[PDB]
């Protein structure tokens, strides 16, 4: 059979102010 | 640009599953070494091959060098960009705890997060990339 791996974008690089609140 | 952050996605027998998450950074991917074991990946009908990799740090870069230089600085909150399998992705920012080694002083991630989110980029206020989760961080300034 076929094995593969891919990438799949998720985010973007960057900090969060809310994350910190 | 191409420039963020991945999930590392796989197929087989075992049907589609992240595999882990990885890093496009100055044209370079960036991931843990154990999460592809230095096979090639797919971009886009573009495949990636392991330009560096090292199995003891665990550590591999497609493409190029690994990029990332910046350490943290022992006392300042992180962030980690967590990319969970089946959640988007979220930003936490936590405090990592210092451990001491016989190669050097070490950060890691207190938080537990399933297998395939080893990858996810540890930032500093900065946005500087200083690590991936599963992986750890460096002392410095
Ligand atoms: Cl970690």
């Amino acid at each position: 059979s076929e094995f593969d791996m891919w990438l799949e974008r998720a985010a973007d690089i960057t900090w969060e102010m809310d994350a910190a609140i | 640009t191409t420039t963020g952050v991945y999930r590392i996605m796989a197929r087989g027998i075992l049907g589609t599953y992240q595999a882990g998450v990885g890093v496009m950074y100055e044209n370079v991917f960036h991931t843990l070494w154990h999460t592809t074991r230095g096979a090639a990946i797919m971009s886009g009908e573009g495949k990636l091959t392991p330009y560096w990799g090292s199995v003891k740090e665990d550590r591999i870069a497609y493409g190029g060098p690994w990029r990332f230089d910046r350490k943290w600085n022992g006392t300042d909150d992180v962030q980690v960009i967590v990319v969970e399998p089946g959640k988007a992705a979220v930003n936490i920012q936590t405090k990592p705890g210092v451990f001491k080694t016989p190669l050097g002083e070490v950060g890691a991630v207190s938080l537990d997060y399933p297998r395939g989110t080893s990858g996810s980029p540890i930032l500093d206020s900065n946005g500087d990339i200083i690590g991936l989760y599963g992986n750890g961080v460096e002392l410095g300034d």
